[PDB]
């Protein structure tokens, strides 16, 4: 995230880190006790037995014992289209079943089909970037976008932060997107370089895919 | 276009 501000901690107690003998490398959303929601491009060509997938962190660099780690057992696709970056979104099944607590919940997500209006205000977060001004963040960040239509199309949630280079970076995808306490977004990719303040970041449309996710998590 |  560059731009943002560091999260209070546990305050998003669905956000996950999915990790790499120890590096953090992409976002995950927490929506049932023993599933996570990440971007599809997050494990293409990954060896997916080599994924922990860490709940409860805030600080990637401390030692906390509020964290749960997990291996993924099985991945759920739809479709992911690397060429026009559709369809960026996967269900990673764990190995068993997180202990819902204070600094671990499972998400809420939108109805089928719920579109957002322009101007809607979101909070976008993730472990990823803050620049090659920082490197990856060590505390869990967050940042104020608006959903926007111009340069967006109908398979994408676009944001954008106005008045100001700020937005996702490398690490984020597969993070939420929060808007009206719901997870109406997977970050997926940028364009022209993180925070150009000119092309808005895209992320996975959830709730076009809520029926899916239905069908799998019950 | 760059996933991320
Ligand atoms: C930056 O982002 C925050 C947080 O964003 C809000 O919560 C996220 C989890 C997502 O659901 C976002 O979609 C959502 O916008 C915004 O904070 C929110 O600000 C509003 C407006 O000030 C607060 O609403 C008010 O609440 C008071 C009582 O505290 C009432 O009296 C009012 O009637 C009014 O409803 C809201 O509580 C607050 N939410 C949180 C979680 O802090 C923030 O406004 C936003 N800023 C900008 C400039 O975009
Ligand atoms: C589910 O998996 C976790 C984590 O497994 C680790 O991550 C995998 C990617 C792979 O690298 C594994 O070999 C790792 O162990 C299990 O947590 C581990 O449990 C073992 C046995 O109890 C213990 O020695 C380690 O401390 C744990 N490792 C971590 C990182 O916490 C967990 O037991 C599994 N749960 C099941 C099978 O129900």
């Amino acid at each position: 995230i560059v731009g943002g501000r560091r999260a209070r901690p546990h305050a998003w107690p669905f956000m996950v880190s999915l990790q790499l003998r120890g590096g953090h490398f992409c976002g995950a959303t927490l929506i049932a006790p023993n599933f996570v929601m990440s971007a599809a491009h997050c494990v293409a060509n990954v060896n997916v037995r080599a994924v922990r997938v860490v709940l409860g962190a805030h600080n990637l660099s401390r030692r906390e014992p509020t964290r749960q780690v997990f291996a993924v057992q099985r991945i759920f696709e739809n479709g992911y289209d690397p060429v026009n970056l559709l369809n960026d979104i996967v269900i990673l099944q764990l190995n068993g079943s997180a202990t819902i607590n204070a600094n671990v919940q499972v998400a809420q997500l939108p109805a089928q089909g719920r579109r957002l209006g322009n101007g809607v205000q979101c909070l976008a977060m993730g472990w990823g970037l803050l620049g090659r001004n920082r490197g990856i963040a060590s505390v869990l960040q967050e940042l104020n976008v608006t959903v926007v239509t111009s340069l967006c199309r109908r398979s994408n949630v676009c944001t954008l932060v106005r008045g100001r280079q700020a937005g996702v970076c490398f690490g984020d995808s597969g993070s939420p997107l929060v808007c009206n306490g719901l997870i109406h977004g997977i970050a997926s990719f940028v364009r022209g370089g993180c925070a150009s303040g000119l092309y808005p970041d895209a992320f996975a449309p959830v709730a076009q895919f809520v029926n899916w996710i239905d069908s799998i998590i019950q | 276009l760059m996933x991320x």
